[PDB]
């Protein structure tokens, strides 16, 4: 099983073995995804920790500029988001799908993730090419708790 | 294959 797959399944033994045999920790697949990205996408906290501790680069992006952060944000994997935020990744980066970590957190109704992003410097007034920001999206989708967190943050700034 | 949701896209 590829290192990506071992990561996605949380197969700590086989994954730890493989990092010994070959230097493959940052090896990308066809879509530019690192094992770390696969681990983030599947909410494998233990694996994410293992990978970061063993040289995995959290800033590496997919072909469509996908990030480990946005992948974890989109699913509401709060514990992984914290870890990656603590790596010092950019919070405000866009991908080709026009999404940012905040927009994916908002889209998924992940209130805790939204709070965490905003506290890490994610800017809720940055817009997609369509002209809507994170507040707009929260209002559009009817996510009232998410709306309040964003509005509260904005209010404290002004 | 890890996937992100398609987000709203306005004309």
């Amino acid at each position: 099983l590829s290192v990506h797959q071992l990561a996605a399944q949380g197969e700590m033994l086989y994954l730890a073995t493989r990092i010994e045999q070959e230097n493959v920790i940052n090896h990308t697949d066809e879509e530019g995804f690192t094992p770390l990205m696969w681990a983030a996408a599947h909410g494998q906290i233990a694996v994410v920790e293992f990978l970061l501790q063993n040289g995995a680069d959290p800033q590496l992006l997919g072909k469509g500029r996908e990030s480990a952060l946005s992948l974890a944000c989109s699913k509401g994997y709060t514990d992984i988001v914290k870890m990656l935020l603590d790596c010092g990744v950019d919070v405000n980066e866009y991908d080709w799908n026009g999404g940012t970590p905040l927009l994916y957190a908002v889209h998924g109704n992940h209130v805790k993730c939204v709070k965490m992003l905003l506290e890490s410097g994610a800017d809720p007034t940055i817009e997609t090419d369509s002209g809507y920001n994170s507040m707009d999206l929260a209002v559009a989708l009817g996510y009232r708790s998410v709306q309040q967190v964003i509005e509260s943050h904005l209010l404290k700034l002004l | 294959l890890p996937t992100l949701p398609k987000l709203p896209s306005l004309s």
